[PDB]
C-alpha cells in the first residue's frame, strides 16, 4: 500500500543501513541462489560466519563471452537452469556487444519487484516535489506491445515486455501512478507506430486529467513531439469526423477507437488556430498540457544532447531526470527528483543487489581490486561490478561512475554520455557496414513514401528447416506491403558477400524474412539500455541477433506489423 | 552550366536527371508548365514540344535516351556506361529500345486505362518484366559490369511501380521479384536517389489523369 | 562470311545492305519467308522475329538503325558514317529516328492505306519531306561530309518513292526536287545502286498487298 511518507521513512532507514542491506542482500542472494554451477567451481557451500569474505574470495570476475555459452543452454530446447535459483520466465540482450556478438542476462519474478518497490520510492518524492490529483491521467509514450517464444518454447522478454505483460503489473502500478490514457490494447498494439499515434491522441485524451508526460527516453519525447510537427492537422482530421485515417489498419486497435470515436467539427477549429500560432513548435509540452508538473525519464548522458530540444518542446517546464537501474540490476534512484539534467544524480538502492566497482586510479586500466559501495572514494570514477537476482555475480557490465557525494548514508553518482567501448569482430556480419547497406538499400522504396529508417536489427532462427535470417525496421510511418517485400528482396540483395550466395540460392538456410515492426521498439531497447543504471556506456544496439541476444528479440515478432517470406527465388 | 527542361513525373525526365548525375554534373533544374512551355523550349524543339532537354554550349540536346548518350560523349573520362566492345554496345541499346517500347506502352496502359484496355497491358507488362528478368539473369546491372546505359533507362519507372501496383491492384513481384529487387539495388546510386521524386505524389499523378478521363 | 536474315522488299532490309556494302565487306544474303521462318532467324531473333538480322562470329544483331551502328562500329578503319563530334552524331541519331517513326507512320499510310487516313498522310509526309528538305539545303548527303548515317536510314525509302508517287497521287519531284535527287544521288553509288531492288518489284508487291489484305 502505497504513502508517501512510511515509504521514505523506511527508504531513509534503508540508505542509512545501506550497508547492512548490501551485505543481507548478499546473504539472502547466496542462500536463495546458493547451488549455481559456478559456485561449485569457485568452492562455495553457504552460510557459516565466514561468507561475505569467502564469496569476493572465491568468487572470480566474469566476462560477456564466460556467461552467454551458460545461460545459451538455458533459453534453447534445454530448459536447464544456470546460476541463479530456478530456470528463467525470461530472457535478454545487453547493449555493445560480446565480442561483436549477442549477450544476455537471466529473468525473475524479483526484478518484478524491484521495478515495484523502486516506482513506489521514486514516485514518492518525485510526488513530494510535484504533488498530483490521484483522479487525473497521465501521457506515457509506453509499450509491451510484444511477446514471442523462443526456440525451446520459453518466453524471451524485455524489460517494457516482461514488466508491463506481467501478471503483477496492474495492481501494482495503479496505486503509484496516474492511469495511462490509452486503452491496454493501444499499448500492447500489433501496430506501436499508429498505437504511438494513438498513444498521443491518448495523452491528447485526457489532457486536463494528465499530471505528467512520461516517457522513459527523452528522444523518445522529442522523437513524439517531431512527430506531432508532422501529424498534427491530420489528427484533427481523424478524431474530427469520429472516424480514424485509413493509415490504420489492425483491427483490435481499430475496434477499441471506433469504441471511441464520433463526429465533433467544433474542435478542429480550436486546434487549427492553436496549433497554428506556435513558434517553431517552442513549448509543445506545456502547450498541450499546460499542467503537468514535470515531463519525466533519463535525461542524462546520450539523452543531454536530445533534452534541449525537449526543453524547446517542454518550454519552461522541468524535465525530471528517472532513476538508474535495470533488470540487469538495480543500482539507484532519484530521491532529490527537482533538480536539473546538469546537476542530476541517483542515489543508489542497496536491497536490489550485491554491488562492487573496479577502480580505473593508476592510468589505464588500472588494475586495482574493487572496493565497497560505501567505500568508495568521492570524486573518484570506477567501473560497477554487478552481482544480483538477474543472473550476473560479481559482472563488468563494462560502465564508469563518478560519486557525487553522500545521500545521506547512500552514495550519489553521476554520469556523462553512453558509450562504453571496445568492440571485436562478430559472428553475426555480414558487417555493420553491409548490413546497413541492406537497411539503407532496402529503404528508399520507403524512401518514395517520405519516409526514411529510423533503425534496424536482424535474428537468426534455428528453430525452423531450413533457418532464416529476420530483419526488423524501425520506421516512421505506415505503407503499403509490395514496397516492403520489395524491400526484404534487397536487404538479400544487398547481402554483397558470396556465402549468402550459396545458402540462400541453395536453401540450406531459409528465406530472410523482413518482419516490419513500428515505432519506438529499437527506442525501447535504448530506453532498456541507457536505463540498465549500472552504466555511462549503454547506447550502442547488437545489430543482428545469435541464439543469444534477446532484447531486441523480445519487442521483434508479433509487434510486426506485416511480416514477409520473400516471394523472389 | 547545363541548363536541363524537366518535368516533375518525367520518366523521361529521369533519365536525364539519372543520367547526368550518374556521370559527375552539377548542373540545373527547370519544371515546366506544359500549358506554358518555355521560350528557351519552344526554341529547343518548336515542334515535339517535348522534355528532357539538356542544354550545353547553347545547343539543345533532345530525346531522353539521346540525351543520355549526350552524358556519355560530353564527359568521357570518368563513369562510362558501355562497355569496350561494340557487341555490348548493341546489346544495351537494343534493351534500351526495349525498354521504350512494348514496355513504356503497357505501363501506359496499366496506369492510363481500364476495363478492356488493361488487361491486355497488364500482361503485356507481366510479360515485359519477365523477358527483362531473365536478361537481368544475374548482373548487378544491365549495360556493363557496372551502372549502366539502359540502368538509366528503366530504373526511373520503378517509382511508377507503386502506381503499377495499385491501379492494377497487381503485385509485380511475386511473379517478377529481382526486377524490382534490383530497382531498390539501384536506387543507392545518387544519380537516381535525388534526380526522381517521391512515388506517392506520382501515384497521385496517375490518380489526377484518371479522375480526369472516366 | 557475314549472314543477313532479310526481306527482299523491305527499306530497312536496303540499309542493312547499303551500309554493309557501302563499307567492302563481303557478305550472304538471306531471303526470309514469314510463313516458313529459318532456323536461324528463330534463333537470332525470338522475340520479335523481323528482319534483317545480321549474325556475326555467332552473335546476333538485330533491328534497323542498330543493324547500321554495329557495321559502323564492327568496321570502324575505312568509311565512317558519323561525325567525331558527340552533337553532330547527336543530330544524326535524332534525325535517323525521325525517319524511321514520322516520316515512316505517314509513309505506311501513304502506301498502307484508303480514304481520308490516306488524305492525311498525304498531308504528313510531304510536309515532313519539306521539313527534311528544311534540314538539308544544297548538298549530296546527311551523316557525314560523304554518305552518312542518316542517308542510309532514308535513302532506301528511294526505293519506294516511286510507290509514294504512285499512291500517294503527288509530287515528290516539283515539291521537293530535293529529297529526290538527293535520292539519284545516292543511287550513283554501288551501295545504293546494288542494295536498291527494282522499285518496279517492291511497287508491284505493295499493289498486290492492297488488293489482298482487309
Ligand atoms: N530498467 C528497467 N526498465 C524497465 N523494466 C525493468 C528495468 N529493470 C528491471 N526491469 C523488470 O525486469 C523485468 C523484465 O525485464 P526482464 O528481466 O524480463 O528482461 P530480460 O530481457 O529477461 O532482462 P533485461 O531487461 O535486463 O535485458 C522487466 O519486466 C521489468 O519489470
Ligand atoms: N518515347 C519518347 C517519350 C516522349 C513522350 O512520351 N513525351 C511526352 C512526355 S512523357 C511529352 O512531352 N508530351 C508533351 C506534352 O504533353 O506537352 C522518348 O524517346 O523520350
Ligand atoms: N524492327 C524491324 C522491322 C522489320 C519489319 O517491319 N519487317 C516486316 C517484314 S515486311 C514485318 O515485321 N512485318 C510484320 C509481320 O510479318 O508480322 C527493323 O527495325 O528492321
Ligand atoms: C521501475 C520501472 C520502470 C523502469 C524505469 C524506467 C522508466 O520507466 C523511465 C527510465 C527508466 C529506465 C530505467 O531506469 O530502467
Ligand atoms: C519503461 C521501461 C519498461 C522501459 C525499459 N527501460 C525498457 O525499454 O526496457
Amino acid at each position: 500500500t502505497f504513502d508517501m511518507n512510511r515509504v521514505i521513512d523506511e527508504f531513509d532507514e534503508m540508505t542509512r543501513n545501506a550497508h547492512q542491506v548490501q551485505k543481507q542482500t548478499l546473504k539472502e542472494i547466496l542462500l536463495k541462489n546458493q547451488s549455481a554451477i559456478y559456485l561449485q567451481n569457485c568452492g562455495l557451500n553457504g552460510n557459516a560466519t565466514d561468507p561475505e569474505e569467502a564469496f569476493k574470495s572465491m568468487v572470480p570476475l566474469v566476462t560477456d563471452v564466460e556467461l552467454e555459452p551458460y545461460i545459451k543452454r538455458m533459453v534453447d530446447g534445454d530448459t536447464s537452469p544456470i546460476l541463479t535459483g530456478h530456470p528463467v520466465p525470461a530472457i535478454s540482450l545487453s547493449s555493445g556487444t560480446s565480442q561483436g556478438r549477442p549477450k544476455f542476462i537471466p529473468f525473475t519474478d524479483e526484478l518484478m519487484e524491484n521495478t515495484l518497490q523502486l516506482f513506489r520510492t521514486a514516485f514518492a518524492f518525485r510526488n513530494r516535489d510535484f504533488p498530483i490529483d490521484d483522479n487525473g491521467k497521465a501521457l506515457q509514450f509506453i509499450f509491451s506491445s510484444k511477446q514471442y517464444i523462443s526456440t525451446g518454447g520459453v518466453p524471451v522478454g524485455t524489460a517494457t515486455t516482461n514488466v508491463y505483460r506481467n501478471p503483477n503489473f496492474k495492481a501494482g502500478m495503479k496505486s503509484i501512478t496516474s492511469p495511462s490514457c490509452s486503452p491496454d490494447e493501444v499499448i500492447f498494439s500489433p501496430d506501436v507506430h499508429q498505437a504511438l499515434y494513438c498513444h498521443l491522441l491518448s495523452g491528447i485524451l485526457f489532457r486536463d486529467q494528465v499530471q505528467y508526460v512520461f516517457a522513459v527516453f527523452a528522444h523518445g519525447l522529442v522523437h513524439a513531439f517531431r512527430t506531432f510537427e508532422q501529424v498534427w492537422e491530420e489528427i484533427v482530421t481523424d478524431i474530427k469526423d469520429g472516424v480514424l485515417s485509413n493509415r490504420i489498419t489492425v483491427p483490435s486497435v481499430r475496434t477499441a477507437m471506433s469504441k471511441l470515436l464520433t463526429p465533433n467539427p467544433e474542435l478542429a477549429e480550436t486546434i487549427r488556430t492553436k496549433c497554428m500560432s506556435l513558434s517553431n513548435w517552442y513549448g509543445l509540452i506545456p502547450a498541450l498540457f499546460p499542467n503537468a508538473k514535470y515531463v519525466y525519464g533519463i535525461m542524462t548522458g546520450s539523452m543531454e544532447p536530445y533534452v534541449p530540444k525537449l526543453r524547446h518542446y517542454a518550454g519552461d517546464l522541468p524535465l525530471v531526470s528517472h532513476d538508474y537501474g535495470s533488470s540487469e540490476g538495480w543500482i539507484a534512484a532519484n530521491v532529490t527528483p527537482r533538480l536539473s539534467p546538469e546537476e542530476a544524480t541517483f542515489a543508489v538502492i542497496p536491497n536490489l543487489g550485491y554491488f562492487e566497482f573496479l577502480p580505473v586510479s593508476e592510468t589505464g586500466e588500472g588494475e586495482e581490486k574493487p572496493v565497497g559501495l560505501t567505500q568508495v572514494k568521492i570524486g573518484e570514477e570506477y567501473e560497477v561490478v554487478i552481482t544480483n537476482y538477474a543472473g550476473l555475480y560479481r559482472y563488468r557490465l563494462g560502465d564508469v561512475v563518478k560519486v557525487i557525494g553522500f545521500y545521506n548514508n547512500t552514495p550519489q553518482l553521476k554520469f556523462i554520455c553512453r558509450r562504453n567501448l571496445i568492440l571485436s569482430i562478430n559472428i553475426d556480419k555480414n558487417t555493420e557496414r553491409d548490413l546497413q547497406l541492406s537497411v539503407e538499400s532496402a529503404a528508399k522504396r520507403l524512401s518514395e513514401e517520405k519516409i526514411e529508417v529510423i533503425d534496424f536489427s536482424s535474428y537468426i532462427d534455428v528453430s525452423t528447416d531450413p533457418g532464416h535470417y529476420a530483419i526488423f525496421w524501425e520506421i516512421s510511418g505506415e505503407t503499403n506491403e509490395d514496397v516492403l517485400q520489395d524491400c526484404c528482396n534487397c536487404l538479400d540483395r544487398a547481402f554483397i558477400d558470396a556465402g549468402y550466395v550459396s545458402s540462400r540460392k541453395c536453401k540450406t538456410i531459409g528465406a530472410l524474412e523482413l518482419r516490419v515492426v513500428a515505432k519506438g521498439t529499437f527506442r525501447k531497447i535504448q530506453e532498456h539500455f541507457l536505463g540498465l543504471g549500472s552504466s555511462a556506456g549503454q547506447f550502442k544496439m547488437p545489430r543482428c541477433v545469435k541464439p543469444s541476444n534477446a532484447k531486441v528479440l523480445q519487442i521483434l515478432c508479433e509487434n510486426v506489423v506485416s511480416s514477409y517470406f520473400s516471394t523472389a527465388f | 552550366l547545363p541548363i536541363l527542361l524537366d518535368y516533375w513525373p518525367s520518366m523521361f525526365g529521369m533519365r536525364a536527371r539519372v543520367a547526368l548525375r550518374e556521370k559527375g554534373v552539377e548542373f540545373e533544374y527547370r519544371e515546366e508548365d506544359f500549358s506554358n512551355k518555355s521560350p528557351l523550349l519552344l526554341q529547343s524543339n518548336p515542334i515535339h514540344k517535348k522534355i528532357p532537354v539538356l542544354v550545353h554550349n547553347g545547343k539543345p540536346v533532345c530525346e531522353s535516351l539521346n540525351v543520355v548518350q549526350y552524358v556519355d560523349e560530353a564527359w568521357p573520362e570518368k563513369n562510362p556506361f558501355f562497355p569496350s566492345d561494340p557487341y555490348g554496345r548493341a546489346q544495351a541499346r537494343f534493351w534500351a529500345d526495349f525498354v521504350d517500347k512494348k514496355f513504356t506502352d503497357a505501363q501506359f496502359k496499366v496506369w492510363g486505362k481500364k476495363g478492356e484496355e488493361q488487361e491486355a497491358g497488364k500482361k503485356e507488362f507481366i510479360e515485359a518484366v519477365k523477358i527483362l528478368e531473365s536478361e537481368l539473369g544475374d548482373k548487378p546491372y544491365f549495360g556493363g559490369d557496372s551502372f549502366g546505359y539502359v540502368d538509366i533507362s528503366l530504373i526511373t519507372f520503378s517509382s511508377w511501380f507503386q502506381a503499377y501496383e495499385k491501379f492494377g491492384n497487381f503485385s509485380i513481384e511475386s511473379e517478377s521479384p529481382k526486377l524490382i529487387a534490383w530497382a531498390k539495388r539501384c536506387m543507392e546510386k545518387e544519380s537516381v536517389s535525388k534526380s526522381l521524386p517521391d512515388s506517392e505524389k506520382i501515384v497521385a499523378y496517375a490518380a489526377e489523369y484518371r479522375k480526369n478521363n472516366l
